[PDB]
């Protein structure tokens, strides 16, 4: 029972190490989010400006 | 049927690539003439290789093979990177205007 | 001992199935990205034409 | 900045000048604009 | 990029920052390996908030022919997040790094290929 | 530039320098301060014109712990060029010089800064 005991262990802790940088993902996502959603924002901004010019 | 179903769940969890359960590929753009170059490494299968070359969104495009979380890690890692440079080059825009 | 496996391969899919989703997500923000780059860069071009322009301008001027 | 640019245009244009024909034009709007736009 | 200018974020006031400079500048040439054909210069010092100062700096290499020239932003970028540099700059206080060198989108491709 | 090679152009005939090879080789050593920690050593012997030839030299330096290496390139050049010792080897015949070291972009600009 020991190996096994052992063995269960190690690939439930290492399953569950994996499941922490599935977690990291998790984490890092909203933020970048937002700046990835303030991109097409500014770049349909400054577009604008730039017809501005263009116009003047 | 016991150590069979251990086995293959400790092989899914893993990025030795043995039915990684976490098959995803990614589409990196890449002008020509560098198409002929890559050309994947250790553990491609040219089945999902040319799977994925099939359903290609548009040409100068290669496919990455994302293997679990480190590497959607990665490619978020590099979204920023490039996310600074567009704000910069924009920036740059804006002042020149 | 089945009530381990049991949760395992619920966690397993459970995951997978939610990992799907988060690769998903950065594919189309890659296509996002992309697609706000070729915007860049023509913003780049019709920039720099407005600066050669006025220059011009500013030389008639 | 492009609608701002339109304002300015139209407002620097009404305004003036000393230019050997174009005085500034004056401005009407809504209820006799539209009259004016029929009349076209 | 050949200006080589890095902004780094620190969590410690400016006075603090400034009263130590000295040591500061020294530690950053350490974690650069500590050569002397490497010098840390600082470019800027900036209050953001009350515990958060940006510091810009740029690194100065000399070649084996007595020439100097500064290190490229993107490559000294490269350096500081490798997660052992960087683990010994938020050991310096560090919590957060720029670099001003906008990518090429083949760059950029080439890091989202990458990401290691 | 760790081979040491230096060319000389000589304004005398080759059939003169050969004749002449032991007294040609100690006035160079004698030109380098005659110290017997220094050897120099001919690497060939080309001619050029009816009376000029070209003799390519290189010089060993024996340290105080008996390891022997050659005089790098440069520094031998640079001995060399200094007024005094150019007069010297200019009453030896000597009309020109030459070190095959392509010198890097850094080191051209010190000298270029510093010509002196």
């Amino acid at each position: 029972s020991e190996a096994l005991q052992q063995e269960i262990a190690k690939i439930d802790e290492e399953i569950q190490k994996c499941i922490r940088d599935k977690e990291a993902v998790d984490a890092f996502l909203p933020a970048h989010g937002e700046q990835l959603a303030a991109i097409p924002t500014d770049v349909n901004f400054v577009t604008r400006k730039s017809e501005g010019a263009h116009n003047a | 049927p016991i150590p069979e179903q251990i086995k293959l769940i400790v092989d899914k969890w893993n990025p030795n690539h043995p039915n990684c359960a976490f098959k995803t590929y990614l589409y990196n753009k890449v002008d020509e003439h560098t198409v002929p170059l890559y050309g994947p490494g250790p553990n491609e299968d040219p089945k999902e290789w040319e799977e994925a070359l099939q359903r290609k969104p548009a040409p100068n495009f290669i496919p990455v093979l994302c293997s679990g979380f480190p590497s959607i890690v990665a490619r978020l890692m590099l979204q920023r990177r490039v996310i600074t440079e567009f704000n910069n080059k924009l920036h740059q825009i804006n002042a020149s205007l | 001992m089945d009530e381990i496996i049991t949760r395992w391969a619920t966690d397993l899919a459970k995951y997978q199935k939610e990992f799907k989703e988060q690769a998903a997500k950065v594919m189309e923000w890659d296509r996002l990205l992309v697609e706000n780059g070729e915007k860049i860069q023509k913003l780049y071009t019709s920039t720099y034409e407005a600066e050669r322009a006025s220059n011009e301008i500013e030389r008639q001027l | 900045a492009l609608f701002d640019s339109l304002l300015a245009r139209n407002k620097k244009q009404a305004e003036g000048e000393t230019a050997l024909g174009e005085l500034p034009s004056l401005q009407l709007g809504l209820a006799d604009l539209r009259q004016r736009l029929r009349k076209l | 990029d050949e200006d080589g200018l890095i902004s780094l974020i620190f969590n410690k006031k400016e006075s603090d920052i400034r009263g130590q400079q000295q040591q500061l500048v020294e530690s950053l040439h350490k974690v650069l390996g500590g050569h002397q054909t490497l010098t840390v210069n600082v470019e800027g010092v900036k209050t953001k908030a009350d515990n958060q100062t940006e510091v810009i700096i740029y690194v100065v290499e000399r070649s084996p022919n007595g020439t100097s020239r500064r290190v490229g932003a993107s490559a000294l970028f490269s350096y500081f997040e490798q997660a052992h540099i960087k683990a010994n700059m938020q050991s310096l206080g560090v919590t957060g790094a720029m670099a001003q060198t906008e990518l090429s989108p083949v760059q950029i491709k080439q890091l989202i290929q990458n990401p290691l």
